[PDB]
Formats: C-alpha cells, structure tokens, sequence
RNA sequence: CAACACCCCGCCCAGACCAGGCUGGAUCUGCGGCGAGUGUAAGUGCAGAGGUUA
RNA sequence: AAGAGUUGGAUUGUUCACCCACCAACAGGGAACGUGAGCUGGGUUUAGACCGUCGUGAGACAGGUUGGUUUUACCCUCCUGCCACAGA
RNA sequence: GGAUCAACGAGAUUCCUGCUGUCCCUAGUCGCUGUCUGGUGAACCAACAACCAAGGGAACGGGCUUGGAUGUGUCAGCGGGGA
RNA sequence: AAGUGGCAGUCACUGGUUCCAAUGAACAGCCUGAAGGAUUCCCCUUGUGUCCGUACUGCAUCACCGCAGCCGGUCUCCUCGACUAGACGUCGCUUGUCCACGGACGAAAUGCAGCUAAGGGAAGUCGGCAAACUGGCCGUGCACCUUUGGAAGAUACGGUGGCUCCAGAGGCCAUGGCUCGUGUGGAACUGUUGCUGUGCAGGGGAAUCUGACUGUUUAAUUGAAACCCA
RNA sequence: GGCAGGAAUGGCAAACAGGCAAGUGCGAGCAAGAUUCUACUGUCAUGGGCUGGUCGGUGGCGACACCCCCUCCAGGCAUCGAACCAGUGAAUCCCCUGUGGAGUUCUCGUUUCCUCCUGAUGCAGACUCACGCGGGCUAUCGAUCGGCAUGACAGAUGGUGGUGUAUGCCCUUCGCUCAGCAAGGCGGUGUGGUCUCACACCGAUGG
RNA sequence: GAGCAGAUCUUGGUUGUAGUAGCGAGUACUCCACCUGGAGAGGAGUGGCACCCCGCUGUGUGCGGUUGAGGACUGGAGUGGAGCAGGUUUCCACACCAAACAGCGUUGAAUGUGGGUCAACCGACCGUGAGCCAAGUGGUAAGUUCACCGAACAACCAAAGCUGCCU
RNA sequence: UGAACUAUACCGUUCUACGGUGAAGCCAUGGGAAACUGUGGUGGAAGCCGGUCGCUGUUCUGACGUGCAAAUUGUGUAGCCUGAGUGC
RNA sequence: ACCUGUUGUGGUGGAUGUCUUGGCCCAGGUUCUGAGGAAGGACACAGCAGCCUUGCGAUACGUUCGGUGAUACGCAGAUCUUGUGAUCUGGACAAAGGAACAGCUUCGAACGCAACUGGCCAGCAAGGGGUCCCCCCGAGCUGCCUGUGCGCCAGUGUUG
C-alpha cells in the first residue's frame, strides 16, 4: 500500500551526480541533470529563483581567475581614487627619454 | 555492494577521509577556535546522496 | 475535460506497433529491366510465419539485377505455394499460381493478390490471409484494368500495376470462433496495444463524451458528423445508415 | 560432506540464465563446489532451405576453437564438404548434369529447326 | 529505658496492592500411615495366531 | 394504594403493527424521543453499482436495491470496593 | 437488449439437515496482560476549578440565589457527567 | 583389462510429444564451401595481457527504504533425515541462535488469545455473525437438472491399528546363487471398538435474484450485480 | 600520385541476453582478501626477431578417414517459446561387507554415529553394434509370403527402400581406465625436543 | 519600526498530567567458573578488642561478558552459505562504556586509534536490443527537455579517407 | 521538476510443489449383413478442480487504533495459483 | 507527613541592560570575464588538519621578484639578525628598460570520439627509458560554425 510498506521497494536512482553542478540531479534515464541542464551548453536557470541563482552566482567558487582580475581592478582603482592617471611616456616625452636612454647607455 | 565506478570510489574514500575529529592542537588557536567538529558524518544518522 | 483514448493512440508513445520480431515488408521484387522486358527466375527458398500477421510469407530468392548476387525479397505467401517452387516475375512471365506478372497479360476472369496499385508500387492490395481479387476488364485506350477488389469494391488500376497469381494463403481463420478471451489476449499482443477495449458509457464524462449518467447510455445520436473534432469523432463516424443490414447493401 | 553440501555461485551473475549452467562436483578436498558447464553449439548445418539437418564429419567447437582447430575437425573431403550432406551434394551434381543436357538438346534442336 | 504496636521471617478461614486473621518451645522440612485417583508397574517365569529349525 | 411484578416467540432495521402461546397481568409513560470513549451498525446519510421514472445532458428522486473505516480515559468528579492520617 | 438457462461465484436472499455457549445461563481452566515491582518513561488535555437539589438565566450550572451535604489524602477500577 | 550397489527429488544432456488466430531478438565474432587470383626457399621488461570494481552487509527483527536499531517492504542462487502424495504439516543431524526490558506473587476485576461444558438445540441476533459438525485414503455406490462436457468428492454406506502368515512383480551372474514390490490383495490372532489415534485434514442438501464462465477493480472504509471477455 | 575495387555519417546503450581462457589444497601462511595472494597443476588471445618442374598428397564402393595468403559469392554456427513423457549422468541421499576412531552397555544389540575422498586439465585409452546412455548416415539385400513387419510409456517408420547383416561411418551427453594423484585430503595412532614446529605409522582407492 | 492579556497570535523556555500509560508477536532459560573498583553483595553492622583476633547479626531470586555442563529454538521456501539494488568502512584488531547512543552496558554496527579490498582466466570495458545522442537537414520571434535515428523502414543527402599492386 | 511508489507499452530475463480428473490420438476386443457400435486399457488436454510457494484481501465488521505500522496485525478465516499468471 | 502561603537560599531558564570585525540605506567611481580556456563543480595538497579560506594545483595553506624590516606561534623543529634578511604585504604583483612577464591536476562554453567508463587498451607523433626490430612511458596535434588564404578537386554550368 501507499505509505511504509511501499517505501520499502524504492531503491534505484532517477538522479546520480552531474559533472558541472556536481549535484545528484542528473536523471540517469534521459541524461539531463534536472538543476544545470548539463548537455546543453547553457547553464539552466530563471528568474523566478533568486535563491537557485545565489547559490551558483560567480563569488561562491574558487573565482580562480577572477579574482585576481578583481584585485587588479581594485589596484587600479584605488590608484584612481588618490589621483587621476598620468601616462609615464606620451607624445611629448618619448623622445626626451629615448635619446637619454641612448646616451646614457652607449 | 561490490560495484563501483571509480568517481563514486574517490568520492567514498574522501567522504572517509572527513569523518574526522578536529585535532586536540586547534582550540588553543590564541582567537577563540573551534571547539568540536560539527560536520562529522556517520553512516547511521545520515546517508550520502552520491 | 481530457482527452480520448483513440486521440491518445494517435499520438504514438505505447500504442506504436510490437513489430520487433517481424519479418519486415512483404512486397513484390521491385521494377527493372528483367521484370519489365521478360521474366525473372526467383526460387521460393522459405515460407515463415510472421508476428501479427495472419499470412504466412515467402523468402523468395532471385539473383542480383547487375551484381553478382542473390536478392533474397519477401512476400506475401501465395496458397499453393512450397519451398523451391520457382516462381516466374516479369511480362513474359506465364499464367501460373504464384507468378508476378502485369496486370494487362491477364485475361479477364483472373484472380489476383498481392496486387499494385500503382506502377512500380509493390504489392499494396489484396495482402490479408485467403484475400483475392479478379481482373474484370482492361482498356487498352488508356492501358488500364477495372479489378474487383476483397471488399467488394471495383478500382480501376493501370495495366502495369504486377500482381500474384492466386490467393492469399492462411485462409478460414476467422471461420474459427476465438473461445476466450486470452486467445485475442495473444493475438493483439503481437500487433499493439488495444485489447481489451473499454466502452465509452462506462466511462466518466471527463475520459469520453458517452461517460457518466446514473444509467449507462448516449444521451445524443451516436452518429457523428465527419467534420466533427478530434474529441468528438466518437460513435458511429458519418454514418451513411444504421441498424441492422437486410436486403441490400 | 566437509562445510555441508550445498553450493554457491562462484562468478558474477546469480541469475539462472542459460549462461550459468553450474555442474555441483565434488573436490579431493571433500568439499563440494561447482564447476560451470559450456554452451555446445550445433555444429555446421545445412540450409533451412534443404532441411536444416546436421552435416556429419565435423566437432561442435564453439567460435575460437573453431579458429585454432586443426582443418579435419571442421571439414570433410567431398565437395561442399562441411558445407552439404552428400545427399544434397549429389541431387545437385544429377541436377546440373541434367539440365545442361536437356539445354543442349533444345539449343541443338532450335538450330536444327533454324 | 521499659510497655506495647508495627515491619522482616512463618501459616491462611483473608486478600489486586493494601488491609484481615493466626503464630514464635509456634513451626518448617521430610518420613510413615490413612483415605483417595488411576487401573494391574518394571523385572522376571502362563497361554499365544502362526512361521522356523531338528 | 405506585410495594413487588408486567413474560417466551414468528415477520419486519424498525418505534409501532400483527399474529402464536404462557400468565395473577402480560398497564401506559419519563430520564438530552435515558443509555454508541457501553455495545451493535440492521436502518437512515458520502464515495462504487443496478433498475424504474425524470432531464438533451451532466445528473435528480420521502421510488426500490446491493456493498460500504464508528477512534481516545491514565485527568476531575459520581459510583464501586480499598487504605491510611486525623495532623489544620 | 427481452425470456429461459447447464456450469461457475469470498455476490444478495430463503428453507431443510447435521452441528454447535448464539442463547436459556452461565461456570471452569489456561498463556499473555493488567495487578506488585527493579531499570526507563511519554503524550492527549489544561480559563480557573472540580459534591448535589430546585430556581432563575442565552430557555439543560461546578461557580449565581435559596437550601442539603461535605475531615484531609489514597489504590485498583469505572464509563453517568465535565452539553 | 577400461558402464553398471540402490533408487527418490533436483540439475544437465538426449530422444521425442503436445500448445499457439502467440511461432518465441540482434550484433560482434567464428567456420565451411564455390569460383577466381597469386606463389622468392627457438628467442624476446620470466614478449604483450594495460584500466576500473574486489572489505562487510544485503527477504536485513541492528548495516537498505519506511524520521528509528519500526512485527511492514525489498532481487536471484544452493538446499539434508524420518512420517507423508508432498518444497503441506510435525520433529531431528549439519549451520546458526537463546536475542527481543526483566523479577516476584498462582497471578483480583476487565481484557486479548486457547480450550471445554450437562439438558435443550437458533428459542440469541438485522441476519446461524462467531464457533462447532465434516475432513486423508481404500471398496461399493451416487439423484434432479444438463450446453451431454458436467452436476460429482453429489448425497451415502463400510473399512483403516499391532502382530504372524498366505499370495503377488521384476533384475543379474550362471533353473541354482544373489539381489528382490516401504506397491497391492486375502486370512488368523489380538485390544476395555479402535486405529487418516499427533500436526494436518470438504459439513451437506433445496430454491429465488443476479453476472454466462475464467480474468479485472477504487494502494488506505465499497471485490460487487461494477469493468473486461468471447 | 596511377590503376583496380569499395551505395547507404559517428557513436552511446544490458555488471541477467551475445561475448577467448583456472582448477585443487578453500592452503604457504591472513585478525580481517582471494576462481585476485600462495604451492602445484593448467588454459587463452596476440606481436616481433631468427632459422624445360608448383591447382598440397593419399586411402575408402560409400557414409568418410588419414599425413604434409587475397577477392567475391553461397551457406552455417553464434541462436533463442513453453509445458509434458522417457532415458542416461552428476552431486546429494540410502543400503550391504569390511576397516579406523567415537557413543551406549542395568539387560539387549557382530549394535549406534562419523570417515573410507578426487578438481580443472591431457593431440591419453577401451567401447560407441551406444553388446551402459541414440540419433543421423553408408553399403548389401528388396519386404505385404497372401496373417505386413520393425521399434516405442507414448509417438513413429518402411519400394521416396522395412527387416536382417557389416571394416560399417559420424556427432554428442556422459560413464569407465590412466596421467593430475596421493605426496593432497579425511579418521586416527605416536616420537622429538618443545615454543614464539618438523618427522613416523596405520586406515575400501570395496559392491 | 514608540505602550499588549488575548489574535486556534510568532519565536523560546517551562509546568501539571506523572514516576503515570506504558516498554506483553517471533516458545527459554538454568548451574558452576573466570573477567571486576565492587557483583556469594554491609560503611566505619554489633559485643568483647585494644588494628589483629574471637563471637553474634544482616544481605535484594541479584549488573555485564565469555568458556564449560544442561534445557530448548532455527529445521534446507532456515535464524545456514553466496552475491543484486541500496548502504559506504558498518569489515578486523586493540583500547574503551562513567561523555552520550544501544526503550542493561567488563558487550556492540557506539567512541578513539591503527589496519585491511592484489585478477590475462570473476565482472564493467567490446558491440548490439528496446531506446538515445551528435551529424545531416528542417521548424521557431528564439534557446530548448525543438523534429527526424530511418542497413525491414528517411531525407531536401558530394558522409565510400579503406584495401591490392606500382612507388 | 517527477514514471525509484504506481499505471501501461517495448527490450532482456526469471519463477511456477504435490495430487484429482481424464480431451484428442492410439492398442486389444465383443456385436453387426453393412453403416456403425459395446468393453478394458493407453495417452495426458484444459484461461479444469484441491492445494504449497507466492500474489490478492472476503469475513470476524477480530487485534491495534498515544499502534509494530500515517494501513500493520491473527498459532484465525478466505480468493487465485499453466495462466488474460508472475517478478526483475 | 501532605497542601497553601511568605521570606531566605539553591537549581532550571536565558529575559534585560551595555556593546559589535555584522547588516541595511544614501552618494561617488569602475564594470576590469572567456577557446591564450571563464563562472561553477570535483579530486588532491599542511610534521601534528577534520572544517573554513576570493588558500592553493603534483612547483599544490605555496615558487621568483619588489616594499617592509625581527618575527611566526596551539605545540614542537632547523632557518633567521648593523642582514640575500624572520615575518607580513604587493594581480606572478614595482622597475620606463619593447628590460621583466614562473606555474596552474580534472570536469565544465569544454574541443579526437565517448563517458553513470578515467573507456576507445583512439589515430599521428617530438622525445625518454629496456634491449635494427620490438617493448614501456610519452609532450604535443586531431571540436564545430563562420571568415580569409593555400593545396587537391567536382560539374552533359559557360566557354576554348
Ligand atoms: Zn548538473
């Protein structure tokens, strides 16, 4: 019947781990994880879970790369922040500078 | 049983690994420190999705 | 509210045929220079029965038309028919039971099965176990072949449509009463799935437009329109007439 | 006699296929243990056509004994040997020879009736 | 302190537990006997349908 | 004059009714039409189903029919026995 | 679908036989409970409380009014009440 | 020289026989033949065999699911001796286990279970509900009705132990030796008339309504006259 | 690059179907793995190096038997339902005789119980007329000869060749003998020191 | 975002009930011995005795584990032996039960530590089946869990990349 | 999102004691002028019967109903058990 | 003894008060990802480490270099001091010099084909190792659409 008795013949999995969410969502049967949507190269998700977002939003994994554009982003700005940029050779100078850089080196 | 695929194996074994209690040198960590490790498995109490 | 079962069926997920372990298409040798010239020799080299058919058929071997080769067709079997009978395909062919041959060497009181009907079709009529049909007249103004047909019916088909000489083989089988109900019970298993068959009063007015009532009855004519939706295309579909046939036909 | 008497499936598959066919021997060391047995094929047949009757001469050998045996164990020394019973090779030795008579009499008499 | 009551240890005319009754040289545990229930114990020597052997 | 009594059955889910008897007599009533954490579940009153009539229909029917989970007390009191303290 | 209808039915009904604690009309016996107990030990429910009669009253009160009882606290039960 | 102690169930193979308006996979791989063609004349990472699973549990009374260490559920394989028709049921060797919260008191009332009960025998009750009767096998035998198949185990009658015998079937070696009916029939004796002695194990008959039958059904209140069938 | 062939895209998908090949001591020795380690005894698939004369040959009446690469086509094995009957074999189980050990013995019981075993593998053997288990085919003979016969539980056969006979020929399940192999195992009886354990001896290779 | 007695108000902590109802399917235990801080049982039991000793007196039907001796159950469709799915270290050993859990606790699937899973022959892997994907093409505003899977069976399709000899 | 329960189709595959009964076909045989027919066997069919595993779930309207259990339970009682059977 | 009460005290409990490496709000600036492999997901990596880390990748709580300048620390253990020098810090990050710019397992747009497989013991192959062969290891190349170029082609398309 419905309840105890019948949980006890439910072993088997609809679901085993994806290889891009690591989550046991993957429908075994017809190959598609039910959370990312594996084989399709997009990554499955809506508007209408902003929780379901948060939890795979860029800044809750090793950010591996981006973080350390971040950092640099940051260097840069609060570089700004002191002072507004100032290129080291321009038009004006870099003949001044190549031609002291010759004479100083021969 | 007996049958595995070898993801589910290194899974298992790094799940072992974890089942774990924090070493008796952390709590004297100067900043208050963890006091007992509160994610800790046990095959009765709770089953892994896999 | 939902939909109907013969709208379900249509759709084709469970109720696809159980062909599996068939025997494939059962058709004539197609057309080419010998079978349109002359003839062409074909050994029948088995007779087998098939799932779901009631007629058994014919692996009959020919040889390749331009390859070193032997083309092994399947046909429909026809009544008469036996292992390495040496059926004849072709214009030039003879009138002799089992032969493949245009429908304009024909005389006109044969009869026929496995007949086209178009040219270089292969075998769409007259197919089911002791099915024959009979060459009534040809007209050589247009190179056609008026035919009478299983059903009673008269087609007029070109005069190089090919068919078989003689009958269907397999036949009188539904001149045995199945005696219960696990006899059709392995006969449709074999065919797909629509056996048994639920009647539509003894339904709920949300599975079919007979459902439901505190009697078991149509409260409405049963014969439907033919421009009636797929719905509501239950009961009897166009009906021309009804009750019981005396008479004439 | 020694651990009991009844057995255990000893490789893996515990299903009672046609595959499994355990045999229940006894071993010198009084146990007793199962060896599994060997599908043996039909051997050479000949056509369902012309009655799907063994051919005699031949070992049923299952696919790769029939590549490394030696060539007596799958052939015979008459023509189609191996391949048709001598009955079969014969009504179509009688066969041949008889039509290509009877079509030298009719190309013969059709050049004399030129 | 004693005097008594109660508890533990005993027995039931009593009792769900309590309560009630009786008892301390009491009693308890056996043994013997009587009356009773069954229906003629094992072991060992009267017939035994027959078969077997000298 | 309300002390004691006022029964056994057949049909019917029946109260009632109606018969068969017995008897001194087989009176009439109440108690949340006493009494379902007392019982039963026959009936009414779900979901299933059949018939009849009604309705185009789904469906309706003091028209008939069949089949259909009645849970909990250890609280307080009353009652029944039981016991102690009586100290306030 | 109307009427017969063999066989079958955990279908509905009626009769006969046999058998019976269903009953007259109950009794005895037994295991596991409960009962006492060592260890452990919840929940339902809970305005506050917890003896009645009559009266009046949201017309059926535990409280109000007029009476009658009532020492406090148990243990096992109990199904009248706590609409 | 080179089957053979016995015979029971299981397994395997073999030879078949029945059933189908059902005829009961494919691929890789392998082999033979037919016709052509062509034809110089022991040793090596103990050669190579790389990669992954390999513990234990697993009809679980604690390893899974059921919130749990839940009397539920959950796939397959092996499967001894005696009684017996037996994979029923009862008991035993092998294997495993004594773990389920216990103890006293003959242990109230009530209860849930097992039994009995004189005389009567449905008077109980909506209603024979519940329980009881019967029960295996052998012999004799069996009615109405019938779709001629059945009904039917109709209904019914008799027997059944123990022991001692008498008949009764076969096989091998060579009409004698040996094996040899746990399989049947009869008789004598026997017993406090009692024997399918235990577990097990139909009560029967006669009608009306209804669905022909078998099958199906609302998992968790309805199994039906409903659905399905031919 | 030339010539000659070559329709019909690449995969996934069964830890039950298809699909090469391993058995015993279940041990040397494990606390815990074992057709995986170990000791023996095998099996399978596959690669490389080396050393004027060409349709493999022959025997049998036959069924057939023996010794010495390439292309294409035709077939076949893989390969297939279920039930029932009969046969043979296996292990289990039991019985008889005997042995070795043990239980009972108040009386009886030549009694009661255990054990007395044998795997893969072998280009080993004898049969195969299965003279143990049965089908197919061959040759000879030519039936029903007037009562047709043969063989089966049942079928089933036979001038489309029965019965009978024989160098008969083939395949297969077995079984049997041998090697494995008794050295192992099983039931015991002892010696030696003892030890962080090896030797000795006996006991059905029964029907 | 400014006052609580209520909203079957929300969150938390509690109380009575109550040491109560219970912890009653699967037949069952018993004796000796050892393991203990104690477990044939005492808090300074009591009189001498001045702790030893000698007397007297009390002890709950008695924790746990494991040998052995009995009594019983499983009774081969097993409470036995193997493996599937699931479990995922629960396997083994030692320490340890005075942290907690096991409706006891010298035991355990608990806790802590440390170990253990060896393959040419057993299986996945090789394909193929039902079915699916890419490709090819098409549909859609557009991605798609959009369509087709067609060597029985498709198309709108230039998918033979291989083989023999010469080189 | 879900076909792990559950419904159904396909692919592969598994399981199905012991009895009763006795269909066709067959053997001997009695009768008959013949057509036909009596008897004794053999044989082992059936969506046949009893009945085990198993599955289902009638009845007690039993247990439980703060349960073993959000559907189980009985030292009961029942239905089917070669098939339209059954599971994976 | 039990109950009710009032105090004192002790428990159970976590309300209050105070704060806060947190949030929320407003304003300003930037928006700086990826086939040279992103965002995410795995598995690894520490003497004693399980978790966490916008730690890290077989060079694995870190490597080069710069700024700083004696610590780090829960234990230990050798390195380290007027110094190539502990520690912390800076996008592997400053050098104005076209000087200098390391490495980064594995799935993932995920890229030879697949994959519930670390399979096909893929094809080709620089090299390394054991012994011309052969054997083992093996960097690297092989994804699609589209664009351009190069090579080879196809067409009873138009022509010569
Ligand atoms: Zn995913």
């Amino acid at each position: 019947t419905k309840g105890t008795t019948s949980f006890g013949k439910r072993n088997g999995r609809t679901h085993k781990l994806c290889k891009r969410c690591g989550k046991r969502s993957w429908a075994v049967q017809k190959k598609r994880c039910a959370a990312c949507g594996y084989p399709n190269p997009k990554m499955r998700s809506f508007n209408w879970s902003e929780k379901a977002k948060r939890r795979n939003t860029m800044g809750t994994g090793r950010m591996r790369h981006m973080k350390n554009v971040l950092k640099k982003a940051a260097v840069r700005q609060r570089q700004d922040q002191v002072a507004p940029h100032q290129k080291r050779k321009t038009a004006e100078n870099r003949k001044k500078f190549a031609l002291s850089r010759k004479t100083k080196l021969a | 049983g007996a049958i595995k695929t070898l993801k589910q194996k290194l899974k298992y074994g790094k799940k072992m690994k974890q089942n774990r209690p924090i070493p008796y040198w952390v709590r004297f960590k100067t900043n208050s420190k963890q006091r007992y490790n509160e994610k800790r498995r046990h095959w009765r109490r709770t089953k892994l999705k896999m | 509210g939902k939909p109907v079962r013969g709208q379900r069926k249509g759709a084709g997920s469970i109720y696809i045929t159980h062909g599996h372990k068939r025997q494939g298409q059962a058709r004539l040798r197609p057309l080419d220079y010998g079978e349109r010239k002359g003839f062409i020799r074909g050994v029948v080299k088995e007779i087998v029965h098939d799932s779901g058919r009631g007629a058994p058929l014919a692996k009959v071997q020919f040889r390749h038309p331009y390859k070193f080769k032997k083309v092994t067709h399947l046909m429909v079997a026809c009544e008469g028919m036996y292992v390495g009978q040496y059926i004849y395909c072709g214009k030039k062919a003879q009138l002799a039971i089992g032969n493949v041959l245009p429908l304009s060497k024909m005389p006109e009181g044969t009869i026929v099965c496995n007949l086209e009907a178009k040219v270089a079709d292969r075998s769409r009529l007259a197919k089911a176990s002791g099915a024959y049909a009979i060459v009534i007249s040809h007209n050589p103004d247009t190179g056609k072949s008026r035919v009478k047909l299983p059903s009673g019916q008269k087609k007029t088909v070109s005069s190089q449509c090919r068919a078989m000489i003689g009958l269907i083989a397999g036949g009188g089988r539904i001149e045995k009463p199945v005696l219960k109900a696990g006899n059709n019970y392995y006969r449709f298993k074999v065919k797909r799935n629509c056996w048994p068959r639920v009647r539509g009063v003894a339904m709920s007015p949300v599975d079919h437009p007979h459902g439901g009532g505190n009697h078991q009855h149509i409260g409405f004519p049963c014969t439907v329109s033919r421009n009636a939706p797929p719905g509501q295309k239950v009961g009897l579909i166009a009906a021309r007439r009804t009750g019981r046939l005396r008479g004439g036909v | 006699a020694i651990g009991g008497t009844r057995v255990r499936y000893r490789r893996h598959n515990t299903k009672n296929t046609r595959s499994n066919k355990i045999r229940t021997v006894r071993t010198p060391g009084s146990r007793i243990t199962v060896l599994y047995r060997k599908k043996l094929p039909k051997g050479p047949h000949t056509p369902v056509s012309l009655g799907h009757k063994p051919i005699p001469g031949v070992k049923r050998l299952r696919s790769i004994q029939r590549k490394s045996a030696p060539k007596r164990h799958l052939t015979v020394s008459r023509a189609y040997g191996g391949c048709l019973t001598h009955d079969l090779v014969r009504e179509r030795i009688i066969r041949a020879f008889l039509i290509e008579e009877q079509k030298i009499v009719k190309r013969v008499l059709k050049a004399q009736s030129k």
